[PDB]
């Protein structure tokens, strides 16, 4: 399952049994001209994900744009009434209501 | 060239949070993509250093440096093929169908080559993943080319 | 403001203007705070809130000055909205450092001094964001419940 | 439209006509979205709802405008009936997969894109399709209960 990641040549490798097996320095070569050939791949393949990624932050941020504020100004007035005669006495009163 | 797109230049005021038309260094990478360019990470790193241009310290901006910056990040889009992003994932799994297991895709896109936070992994697989733990990536790369 | 809303405010003018003429004035004030146990009410604080008002208190001059002061009021419905959004998995009050940095990180109404004066009265849970719900009962009707 | 329906149109037709004549003018229309909260009600969305009729809006002109528009129409019971066919066990709300595709390979009016705005204001189990009876709660009586 490790070797999923790098931008390592999966064929310099082989598994079995007990143990891997691992080139140097050929078959090491090779894999190094691989490696590169993912960072390219890779790091292209990276970027738009990078990219992408953000791109759906954006979609959420600005959907939360008003559901803040909706909480944002909605504290703050009760953080001012709470305090308001009028407005306790609406407290003790709202439940014999109906 | 104008084709002169005067909508990036609207689009640096909803960016730039002070309002005196200048947006940091550490912005302009988002802000590339926001213009529909994907300039990977460390190529926007690059760029930058390779202009003497530290990213470290406090920085500035001018829409003059932004604009040319877009303009050079925009013959690189040329590297966003379709073929090579299913066959990447095609390879990924076994057998005639387009499915990774949820925590492949989810380990792999944080941990292998530019780091991606997994709150961002989580909102990339928001809804092209079921409950059966397989992302069927026909839909998903589409999804995510839709943006 | 919900029809609802405005029905309920109709409901609590009607109890504190204990006349029933359509104003309430400084009287009616005084005996609904003698029926709700205060027998020491100065006054001063009658004449406080109705110095809050350019004329008498009838109807669309209580609600435009409930109106005034509670321009940001929310009902426990879409406070339970967002609140649902915030744990969108459901049943789990969310984090206490989650909703410091999500409040400042978003906007500047959720700068911290302001958070800790948030996690003062709304006690720790509720300041914490674990809880939930006990805060958007407190925000439609204030006090210890 | 079974008559009891018709008899909720004609209290509907009623208390919008708070002049009692029979036909409803821009008038009524304004003093009923005012008695429900509206002080804000624009003349020009009481002229788009005047638009919509050929002539004056009596009781038979405001019948006709509803059936044009209500053309597929149901009755909560007639809904449950058709979902108790759906779920012929009882008590259980069906699944989700099950009315996706039972809604395309039936019909073109069950193809997906639809089903992704089904699944949109109605919401996952109504969506899902495991719950079962708010939805027609609300196609019957829309917004959210």
């Amino acid at each position: 399952k490790l070797l999923g990641g790098g931008d390592v040549d999966h064929t310099q490798y082989a598994f079995g049994h007990t143990k891997v097996f691992f080139k140097a320095g050929l078959l090491g070569l090779l894999e190094e001209m691989r490696d590169d050939k993912l960072a390219e791949i890779i790091t292209a393949t990276q970027a738009r994900c990078r990219g992408f990624l953000m791109r759906v932050e954006y979609r959420a941020m600005v959907e939360r744009r008003e559901s803040i504020f909706c909480i944002q100004y909605n504290v703050r007035s009760f953080m001012n009434v709470k305090h308001w005669p009028w407005m306790k006495l609406f407290f003790k009163i709202k439940p014999l209501l109906k | 060239s104008k084709a002169a797109a005067d909508d990036f230049k609207e689009a640096f005021l909803l960016f730039d949070r002070t309002g005196d038309a200048k947006i940091t260094a550490s912005q302009v990478g988002d802000i590339a993509r926001a213009l529909g360019q994907n300039p990977t990470n460390a190529e926007i790193n690059k760029i930058l250093g390779n202009p003497s241009k530290e990213e470290m310290n406090a920085a500035a901006i001018t829409f003059e440096e932004f604009l040319p910056m877009l303009q050079a990040a925009a013959n690189n889009k040329d590297q966003g093929t379709f073929e090579d992003f299913v066959e990447g994932l095609r390879v990924f799994d076994k057998e005639g169908n387009g499915t990774v297991m949820g925590a492949e895709l989810r380990h792999v896109l944080a941990t292998l080559g530019e780091k991606m936070t997994e709150e961002e992994v989580e909102e990339l697989m928001k809804g092209q993943e079921d409950s059966n733990g397989c992302i069927n990536y026909e839909a998903f790369v589409k999804h995510i080319m839709s943006v | 403001f919900d029809e609802t809303e405005i029905e309920d405010f109709k409901e609590a003018f009607t109890v504190i203007d204990q006349n029933a003429d359509g104003i309430i004035d400084k009287d009616d004030l005084r005996e609904t705070f003698a029926a709700m146990g205060r027998l020491n009410v100065k006054n001063e604080e009658l004449d406080a809130m109705i110095k809050e008002a350019s004329g008498p208190i009838n109807f669309t001059v209580f609600l435009t000055m409930f109106g005034e002061k509670l321009k940001g009021a929310d009902p426990e419905d879409v406070i339970m909205g967002a609140f649902k959004v915030l744990d969108p998995d459901g049943k789990g009050s969310i984090k206490k450092s989650f909703l410091e940095e999500l409040l400042t990180t978003g906007g500047g109404r959720f700068t911290p001094e302001e958070i800790k004066n948030m996690w003062a009265a709304f006690p720790p849970d509720v300041a914490g964001n674990v809880d939930y719900k006990n805060i958007c009962y407190v925000i439609t009707h204030g006090e210890d419940a």
